[PDB]
């Protein structure tokens, strides 16, 4: 039974070390969401920090990949920074060989393209990890992105990764058809992450301190990740209506 | 499967000593060394009668003043003699000089552990190097597959090499001449041997500082076989 | 080296190649024999830079030997011309070209017709009823052009060639040393002894 | 570390087969049966297309018969995609040869060098074998006409007819009966193809379960023709064999 | 068990079963012992013969004028080893006209046994050395494994019933360290630590191999009889 | 079954057990920890005292890497001077292309890309150590620790080896009675304590005591050895809290 | 490091099957069904867009691609398999062919390029083979329309009509009876329509379907005028609209 | 590069890979060479199962290294080319490099070499292939007679057979080859080929190949009729 | 254009006697007209009674010897202390020099 071991086909068409990085996926227990709004793209994730001997600053799981894309990752911090500085890598070169910035969609493709050689060459292993890449492009507009160890990718109009993954996108799914739009009409990004917040917490079922989030922020020409005073100002202004 | 390279929990590597193995199914090479010389003697072991057995070559010549016998695997020792005469005349070259007999072992046996994951397994022979150089005298060495290397005073590799060895343990001593010596290895092969020893079956050698490493002929051994035979008859 | 020529004939061709070698100023043999055996029934003569000619010459005899030995058949006198050219041609544009000019004169026997290919060090062939290399063609080709036919005897080819051999004795300023002449016909390869 | 993974292609059994070569020919064994017969003024190659469709478009298809230059042909047993590999390397070799000789590549020498690459993969570089057997069916001024067959083992030999790929047990015999060496191609036509008709594993043999081809000197004077026959070609040869 | 195939592989409790069987082959080994002073390093070395024909295998190197080891296990390994140290040596010398600190002769030899316990392919080193030198800062002995470990130690042993030699330099410490300007007396000391580690046989001419390095002492190695003046 | 006798292969928990199986050898080490400070960094180590024959202060296990970083790890050796020597390579190459010395968050992840590398292939074998790290760079005092797996975070207080649940609840105390923050000096002798307090678990032999720091103020922040008169009253303070 | 996997991992059994290739064809057997229909005056391409999640837009994972002007692609299987399968298509069609004779490869020499990577993936060292296999529909000059699949051997077979997937077999049995060889281009796209809702369970309009055409030229989509010979792509991608006004007349 | 050690030791100090290529040398089919006073014959057994066969263009069993020296086989077809083009090869770079043909004694040394380096390099297997080498050195007119096999051993033999049955020809040659008085004339030493291969062979059609080395590279394949009327001559005297 | 070699000036004398040998060599170290060094030892003892001394571009020079030097250490460590004879060195010189056939090293030695 070697064909569980590295990625081959089993008898049933399967590729059981594709299947099992996906389930490493899982191993942080950290809920993550990603919505659009009308000039913007907001990300949101649980952020735990269960040992008091930690710097809480320095754990996080959103990464600033360029100026303009944003990259939250579920899955381990070690393979999370691995994909983390590739696409920095891959970000920065795209645009010295071809003279302007690369698009949230196509760095996906290329992470994506990179994560299916992982799934048919036996040497690599596949990265347990899936990356949620947002911005705002300059042709698309508001974008979310997001890749897996299969070397899947899709766009997405809103998402959620994460152990409660089905209760925040049926959530997410129930909102999109009563408005019958594909993001949030809110014109401040304030808003919108007011609104990821809000949903996030009627999904999972769990009140949040400053502490217990983690924000990123697409916007025209910047993507930003927001400090716990930020964060503060945003939860006052939900508790408040 | 395991590595080639692998310790086992003796802490040994097990190819060296699988390779010790096949030297054991090897036709009987002995040397002694004396202070008149060092002599070479091997059993040929033809696998049928319509071989021809002179071209048999277990003992070969490496320099003038350096010869080698072999046991074991020897289409496997073709490499290390040819890398042996190389080293040997390449000193020459680079020192104008012969080169010390130990030194000449020492480089033989740096090939030995040169396996791995390079060549891909250990040798399969066991080689008796034995010369003469103007610093350490008349010397015998055993090159194994291990990339050790003893100096003997008289050692024998090979199938009947621990019949044989007990033999030189009693019939060795330190004032040993080269007659006596060539009659020793003919006694101790003969008695190893499956067939009967003769000739064409058997070969001699030696290495002595004045004419330099020679193989015997047929008619000269076969004159010490019938000197062996009536001192024998003699007691 | 110096001067070799080149006649087919009839049913043969006449390879003449001269016997000097000379280092500095002095020459050193007045015997050498500039050609090599291919196959039996080709043969190749050859000049240029010292060195060059026999290494080059001796390489690709060793190829048309290993051909003959793998598919035990003679390979045609136009398959081996062919091999050559484009050695050399490869050779013109290597680190550092051979520079050598070679006659081939070959006896097809499936045609049952004599071929001389001349073959410079640019890996330029020609199939020719007579050639030369170098200064050679200057002396003796105004010759060729008005004495020969196709339907000539190997003796009346070797007659011509003497008169081409006189012309060049007489009107180059260098000393050549005479020729060695060799036949390559049905038969295979012999060699005039007397010339 | 990787080693655990090896499959380990090129080795000895202790009977002293090369297990991936004898699996490989297990493999040709289920494919479409192709017979090659040489005759006097020409060869024959005939091949029978596997379990068919009817919405395979014939006309443009190509799974059996190959043609590696003017002179030389041959018929493919086994994994198509792995038979492509080694026929284009066959068809630059061809052209190698006549770049350097100015002469067109003499048939055993062609088939000889695709033996040899064969060869290699069964002795080193730790890949799986070529799933290929192939007919060769080819012409040149000495030796005439030829057939040769090679599989995956790298071993090549010379017939006056011969079949691969499935049934060639059956098919051989049915060939060894009825081949006379005086034979003409219009008659190894006919042998070929009932041959095929009376191995064949389907119902009956029809035009498009077939591909057929002929190397004739039946070309205007001293030269040689190939001809790859055409669905239709195929379907009046078998009515004017008697077979449908 | 299943996790001694190869030296890439951790034990479930986090054991290199390799490396282990490696550190086996030392201690199948002939006993070599180590012991410093201030002012002088000593090596003592019980050398083994295959039979009575046979010559005794040698078990010191000379790496440099001021540095040398001895070794016990895998033979030809400790030939790489020091040949390895004595290319080091050289490069310190011809480079910066600077003698390699003993120290850093430890440090470099720790990192190359270490490539060979954490790549696939190769093995560990079957043999353990014991490094003596006398540089700059005074004299020295270094304990070298072929884990990667390398201990500086006052004195050690290693090798079979290496523990008899190790336990009497751990009573005689206070002594043998006070052993300044007396090389005589030091090696006595050695002599009397590897005399621990004897059963059955005993110290003879050919049997006993002996190496100093001292102050305005170069590393020389003392065998026959050179060395029947402390038997 | 089979899936924790290769590295780099997913078990069907999505775990790589021979990363599991490296951290059993990082808990079989000796203890060693980091104290994040004002304006600094202080790490300290047990050296375990197998003979007498050991020559006392002269087995240094603490590492520097450039003139700025202390390195101490818990676990295989070997292995964490392998990691330095990269470590070393990272930061000579970082300064060699931007001249400023590295910072620490930057060269945290250097040595993290580079352990999580060996996660990757199964032919090499992970890393068997836990490395406590850092330093003072421009943005100040930082302190790291790097896992087998190739996983960093900051700390205030860090700690690994086999006494290291013991240290973990004495950093804990210092953080929450501390929250102002705690001076060099005093690190340095809270770090003697803990390695006291933390010896415990390795209690069978007698050890001995090292301790390094890079402050701001009492090193100009450069990575030094705490020697002498200050490694002594360090060694009395924790002599006097044990008993 | 190294790449070790310098051997074989498809290789022969005992009974002669490369286990690898069969696995990798029922992996292309779970995957969503695909069809191809070739018309007189064209070829269609067909396949259902799965969507993964509601929330997903499904407009920017494409199914079907273009991989020459007048050279189409749509797959049943592993879709990032496809994915690379594209991008390396693509380029091999610039680098052996375009770049050399100045023009774009006809339909069945890309084919037959495609064929041969996915042909070294079943024999290479330390690779499985794709997991999927391709329709390619194309034109070109002298071989005019033509359809194509590619197996993940590496084999590839020309076809009037076929179907791949899920529902191949039901698919292949309706087309079988459909297909003439006197059907124009829209005769062709409304069988392709009946026979996909066979194997569609949910929604069944041009958002949940891919479907393109290998036509006539289209000058409106060149992006230029003033040459005469180039007169545009062959390919088509027909929109949401114009697929679901062929599906009130069906 | 692929590096697998495929032949290596066993407890018991066997190199299986290489014995197991003996077997394969084993299942080939039988080849016989013998050495006169003035020449050396090769003998090779055809296996009858494959008739339809075109003898013309079959390569044959018996194949020349240069114009002096033969080379004759037992085991893997395929392998034995790439011995045969080795040794072509390296015969042509002796006679370039040397100015001297290669003796039998040096081709045969080369070629054990090779198939002694295939017993000890990763990533290859042994051949299965066994080989008897003969010829005339240059300028001499003692027959030489050589046998090489998988581990890379080499040989000289008065007479020898390998491949399939070869246990049998070997007890008949041993018993009916005399050293003291070999076989004189070619006859002699072809009948005694012949005879030899009749104890194995099944029926002497065309079954039997037969090729005869002279001195001064003189060398001849017999034909079908020429061995047909060996094989009759034989049979009529054990009649008797 | 960058030229590798230089001049260092000096002169160097070797002399054989019967049982004796002397290699002398003056002080000074110089370039085109000026001074460099009025003492800069020329002359140096290798080991194994062996004095030898490389006179011209004094970088070739020293290089020559510092190799020689290492060679003579090499010969200790691979043939068991053996003395290296004169004539060994001197054909071992031979070698270090010829190494570099096609960038001589730009020196008269003496050994
Ligand atoms: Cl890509």
């Amino acid at each position: 039974g070697y064909d569980r071991h590295i990625t081959i086909f089993s008898p049933e068409g399967r590729l059981y070390q594709v299947e099992y990085a996906f389930k490493a996926t899982n191993q942080t227990n950290i809920n993550s969401l990603a919505v659009r709004g009308k000039d913007c793209t907001v990300v949101i994730s649980q952020k735990k920090v269960p040992d008091k001997l930690l710097d809480p600053t320095t754990v996080s799981y959103i990464f600033c990949i360029s100026r303009t894309i944003g990259m939250v990752v579920n899955g381990p911090i070690p393979d999370a920074r691995n994909a983390a500085l590739r696409a920095k890598a891959e970000a920065a070169e795209f645009r010295y060989k071809y003279g302007y910035d690369m698009p949230c969609d196509v760095l996906a493709k290329r992470m994506a393209n990179l994560s299916q050689i992982y799934t048919q060459r036996a040497y690599m292993r596949p990265l347990g990890v899936i990356l949620t890449f947002v911005s705002v492009d300059e042709e698309l507009g508001p974008s979310i992105y997001k890749t897996d160890p299969a070397g899947y990718y899709v766009g997405y109009k809103a998402t959620a990764t994460g152990p409660k993954q089905q209760e925040i996108t049926t959530n997410l799914e129930n909102h999109f058809k009563k408005s019958k739009i594909d993001h949030i009409n809110e014109e401040s990004w304030e808003k919108v992450v007011e609104f990821a917040i809000t949903h996030m917490i009627d999904a999972l079922g769990t009140e949040f301190s400053k502490n217990d989030l983690e924000v990123g922020v697409a916007t025209k020409d910047k993507f930003f990740t927001l400090s716990a005073e930020n964060i503060e100002e945003r939860l006052v202004a939900i508790a408040e209506q | 499967d395991r590595g080639v390279s692998t310790f086992s929990p003796e802490g040994r590597l097990f190819q060296v000593e699988y390779s010790l193995e096949a030297i054991k199914l090897g036709s009987t090479a002995i040397g002694i060394a004396t202070k008149e010389g060092v002599v070479l003697g091997v059993e040929k072991r033809a696998t049928s009668p319509l071989l021809e057995s002179d071209s048999i070559e277990k003992i070969v010549e490496i320099d003038r003043h350096i010869g080698c016998a072999m046991s074991g695997l020897t289409a496997d020792a073709r490499s290390m003699i040819e890398h042996a005469r190389t080293a040997a005349v390449t000193h020459n070259l680079y020192y104008d000089e012969d080169i010390n007999v130990e030194s000449l072992t020492q480089s033989v046996c740096d090939l030995a552990l040169r396996f791995g994951e390079l060549m891909s397994r250990p040798f399969g022979v066991a080689l008796l190097i034995a010369g003469h150089d103007a610093d350490d005298g008349y010397q015998l060495f055993h090159a194994e597959p291990s990339g050790t290397f003893y100096r003997y005073n008289a050692k024998a590799i090979g199938s009947g090499s621990e019949g044989a060895q007990a033999e030189l343990l009693n019939e060795w001593h330190s004032s040993l001449t080269l007659k006596e010596a060539e009659l020793l290895v003919l006694k101790i092969l003969k008695q190893v041997m499956e067939e009967k020893l003769d000739e064409n079956n058997a070969q001699l050698s030696c290495i002595t500082k004045q004419d330099g490493f020679k193989i015997y002929d047929n008619e000269k051994t076969a004159e010490l076989i019938k000197e062996l035979k009536e001192k024998e008859a003699a007691e | 080296m110096d001067i070799i020529l080149g006649i087919r004939v009839q049913d043969s061709v006449i390879l003449a190649s001269s016997k000097a070698v000379t280092r500095g100023i002095s020459v050193l043999k007045d015997s050498d024999d500039k050609t090599r055996q291919l196959s039996p029934h080709t043969l190749m003569s050859f000049a240029g830079e010292a060195g060059d000619t026999v290494q080059f010459a001796e390489y690709i005899q060793a190829n048309i030997q290993l051909y003959s030995i793998r598919e035990d058949y003679e390979l045609s006198p136009q398959a081996v011309s062919s091999f050559v050219r484009q050695e050399l041609a490869k050779s013109i544009r290597s680190r550092r070209p051979y520079q050598v000019n070679v006659l081939i004169g070959g006896y097809d026997k499936k045609k049952n017709k004599p071929e001389l290919y001349q073959i410079d060090y640019l890996g330029t062939k020609v199939e020719l009823p007579y050639g030369a290399h170098g200064y050679s063609g200057f002396y003796t080709f105004s010759l060729l052009d008005h004495h020969y036919r196709p339907d000539m005897t190997t003796e009346e080819g070797l007659d011509l060639l003497k008169l081409c051999v006189q012309e060049l004795e007489k009107r180059m300023p260098m000393d050549f040393k005479g020729v060695i002449v060799k036949i390559v016909d049905k038969d295979g390869i012999r060699q005039v002894d007397d010339f | 570390g990787s080693r655990r993974y090896d499959s380990r292609t090129t080795i000895f059994s202790p009977e002293g087969r090369l297990y991936q070569v004898e699996y490989a020919l297990e493999s040709i064994s289920h494919a479409g049966t192709a017979i090659g017969i040489m005759a006097s003024d020409g060869i024959v190659l005939a091949a029978e297309r596997k379990v068919t469709s009817t919405l395979l478009e014939q006309d443009t298809s190509t799974e059996k018969l190959y043609k590696l230059n003017d002179k030389i042909a041959v018929a493919v047993a086994g994994l198509t995609a792995d038979a492509e590999i080694l026929i284009n390397t066959a068809r630059i070799h061809a052209q190698n040869y006549l770049k350097t000789y100015n002469e067109d590549i003499p048939v055993e020498i062609l088939v000889r060098r695709l033996s040899d690459i064969k060869q290699g993969y069964t002795q080193h570089g730790g890949l799986r074998p070529f799933g290929v057997s192939f007919i060769y069916a080819g012409y040149d001024d000495r030796y005439g006409y030829q057939l040769y067959t090679s599989n995956p083992s790298g071993n090549y030999t010379g017939w006056k007819a011969i079949s691969v790929g499935a049934n060639t047990s059956a098919a051989q015999t049915l060939l060894q009966m009825d081949y006379k060496d005086d034979m003409k191609v219009d008659d190894a036509i006919e042998l070929a193809l009932k041959t095929l008709s009376k191995t064949t594993d389907s119902s009956a043999l029809t035009y498009d379960r077939l591909e057929f081809a002929t190397i004739r000197k039946g070309a205007n004077d001293g030269e040689v023709y190939q001809k790859i026959f055409k669905p239709q070609e195929i379907k009046d040869i078998l009515v004017k064999t008697g077979i449908t | 068990n299943n996790y001694d195939g190869d030296t890439v592989t951790f034990s479930p409790t986090g054991r290199l079963f390799q490396v282990e069987y490696a550190l086996e082959a030392i201690k199948q080994g002939s006993v070599t012992v180590g012991l410093r002073s201030n002012t002088h390093a000593v090596l003592v070395a019980l050398k083994r013969n295959a039979d009575e024909l046979s010559s005794y295998q040698k078990k010191i190197i000379k790496c440099d004028e001021h540095m040398g080891l001895s070794l016990a296990g895998l033979a030809p390994d400790a030939r790489v080893l020091s040949n390895y140290l004595r290319q080091q040596c050289n490069y310190s010398s011809l480079v910066f006209n600077r003698k390699l600190a003993v120290e850093r002769a430890g440090h470099l030899l720790c990192d190359k046994a270490q490539k060979n316990t954490q790549s696939y392919g190769g093995r560990p080193y079957g043999v353990g050395l014991l490094i003596i030198g006398y540089d700059k800062s005074g004299a020295h002995l270094l304990e070298f494994q072929p884990s990667g470990n390398v201990t500086e130690l006052y004195g050690t042993a290693i090798g079979a019933r290496s523990q008899g030699a190790k336990t009497y330099l751990e009573r005689t410490l206070d002594t043998f360290i006070k052993i300044d300007g007396n090389p005589d007396e030091l090696i006595k000391a050695g002599v009397e630590a590897i005399s621990q580690s004897l059963r059955d046989e005993s110290l003879t001419v050919d049997n006993l191999s002996i190496a100093i390095v001292g102050k305005d002492t170069p590393f020389t190695i003392y065998d026959g009889e050179a060395v029947a003046k402390y038997i | 079954t089979g899936y924790d006798l290769s590295n780099s292969v997913f078990s069907p928990d999505g775990r790589n057990f021979q990363v599991e199986y490296a951290v059993k050898a990082v808990e079989n080490g000796t203890t060693s920890i980091g104290i994040k400070c004002n304006d600094g960094v202080v790490f300290a180590v047990e050296k375990l005292i197998t003979s007498k024959l050991l020559v006392p202060q002269k087995n240094v296990k603490i590492q520097v890497v450039d003139r700025h970083i202390g390195c101490v790890y818990s676990g295989l050796i070997p292995d964490g001077r392998h990691l330095v020597n990269r470590g070393r390579e990272e930061a000579a190459s970082f300064k060699k292309l931007y001249k400023t010395p590295i910072p620490i968050p930057a060269f945290a992840d250097r040595l993290g890309q580079y352990v999580q590398a060996h996660t990757l292939y199964n032919s090499v074998r992970p890393f068997g150590v836990s490395t406590i790290f850092g330093g003072v760079d421009k943005n100040g005092a930082h302190l790291y620790m790097l896992e087998p797996s190739g996983s960093y975070w900051g700390y205030k207080g860090a700690a690994t080896g086999k006494g290291r649940q013991s240290a973990k609840a004495e950093l804990e105390k210092l953080v929450d009675h501390h929250p102002e923050g705690l001076s060099a000096r005093e690190a340095v002798k809270q770090a003697a304590k803990i390695i006291y307090l933390a010896h415990e678990d390795n209690k069978e032999k007698d050890f001995e005591l090292e301790i390094s720091w890079c402050s701001l103020s009492e090193t100009n922040g450069l990575h030094k050895f705490v020697k002498g008169d200050l490694l002594q009253e360090a060694i009395d303070f924790a002599q006097k809290e044990i008993n | 490091m190294t790449d070790r996997y310098s051997f074989s991992l498809t290789t022969f059994s005992p009974s002669g099957k490369l286990g690898q290739i069969d696995y990798a064809l029922t992996a292309v057997k779970q995957g969503v069904t695909s069809l191809g229909i070739k018309a007189t005056n064209g070829v269609v391409i067909a396949t259902e867009k799965k969507s993964s999640s509601p929330l997903a837009m499904s407009e920017t994972l494409s199914k079907v691609s273009l991989l020459t002007p007048d050279i189409g692609a749509v797959y049943s299987g592993m879709g990032p398999d496809y994915r690379v399968l594209v991008d390396k298509s693509r380029k091999v069609a610039h680098t052996s062919y375009k770049r050399i004779y100045g023009e774009y490869p006809p339909t069945k020499l890309l084919v037959s390029e495609v064929a041969k990577i996915m042909q070294e993936a079943t024999q290479s060292g330390g690779v499985r083979p794709f997991g999927v296999s391709l329709l390619i529909a194309g034109h070109d000059e002298f071989n005019g329309f033509s359809l194509y699949q590619v197996d993940p051997s590496g084999s590839y077979f020309p076809w009037k009509a076929t179907a791949i997937g899920k529902g191949s077999v039901a698919a292949k049995t309706f087309l079988e009876k459909r297909w003439n060889d006197e059907l124009e281009l829209e005769d062709a796209i409304h069988i392709a329509l009946l026979t996909l809702k066979e194997s569609v369970e949910g929604e069944f309009n041009g958002d949940t379907i891919e479907l393109a055409i290998i036509g006539d030229e289209n000058p409106d989509l060149l992006g230029y005028t003033g040459i005469p010979t180039d007169k545009g792509p062959r390919f088509r991608k027909l929109t949401s609209q114009e697929i679901n006004d062929r599906l009130e007349a069906l | 590069g692929y590096d697998r050690a495929l032949s290596i030791f066993s407890p018991d100090g066997h190199i299986f890979q290489v014995e197991y290529a003996l077997e394969a040398v084993k299942r080939g089919t039988c080849a016989v060479g013998v050495k006169g006073k003035n020449c050396v014959v090769l003998g090779c057994e055809r296996r009858s199962t494959l008739k339809l066969q075109d003898t013309r263009i079959t390569p044959s069993k018996v194949s020349k290294i240069d114009s002096h020296v033969v080379l004759s086989f037992s085991g893997l077809n395929a392998d034995s080319r790439i011995l045969i083009e080795k040794a072509r090869v390296e015969a042509q770079s002796h006679r370039l490099t040397l100015e001297d043909p290669v003796t039998v004694e040096y081709l045969t040394r080369y070629v054990a070499g090779v198939q002694q380096r295939y017993t000890q390099s990763g990533g290859v297997r042994p051949f299965g292939v066994s080989t008897l080498i003969a010829g005339f050195d240059p300028r001499d007119d003692e027959p030489k007679l050589y046998q090489t096999e998988p581990s890379g051993i080499y040989s000289s033999w008065s007479a020898q057979t390998i491949g399939r049955n070869s246990k049998t020809v070997r007890e008949f040659l041993e018993k009916n080859y005399d050293r003291k008085e070999p076989p004189a004339t070619v006859e002699e030493c072809v009948k005694l080929t012949v005879r030899s291969l009749l104890e194995v062979v099944q029926t002497g059609a065309k079954n039997i190949e037969i090729t005869v080395v002279k001195p001064d590279s003189d060398i001849v394949a017999l034909s079908s009729e020429e061995i047909n009327q060996y094989v009759t001559q034989i049979e009529q005297e054990k009649q008797e | 254009q960058f030229n590798p070699y230089g001049d260092n000036g000096g002169t160097i004398l070797g002399i054989a006697g019967e049982d004796f040998a002397v290699l002398a060599g003056d002080t000074r170290n110089i370039t085109d007209y000026s001074i460099n060094s009025r003492y800069e030892p020329k002359v140096f003892d290798c080991g194994d009674n062996i004095v030898m001394s490389a006179n011209g571009f004094a970088a070739d020079g020293d290089a020559l010897v510092k190799r020689f030097k290492n060679s003579v250490k090499w010969y200790h460590f691979d043939h068991n202390d053996k003395k290296l004879s004169i004539n060994s060195a001197a054909r071992n010189i031979q070698h270090l020099l010829y190494s570099r056939r096609f960038f001589p090293y730009y020196v008269y030695n003496i050994i």
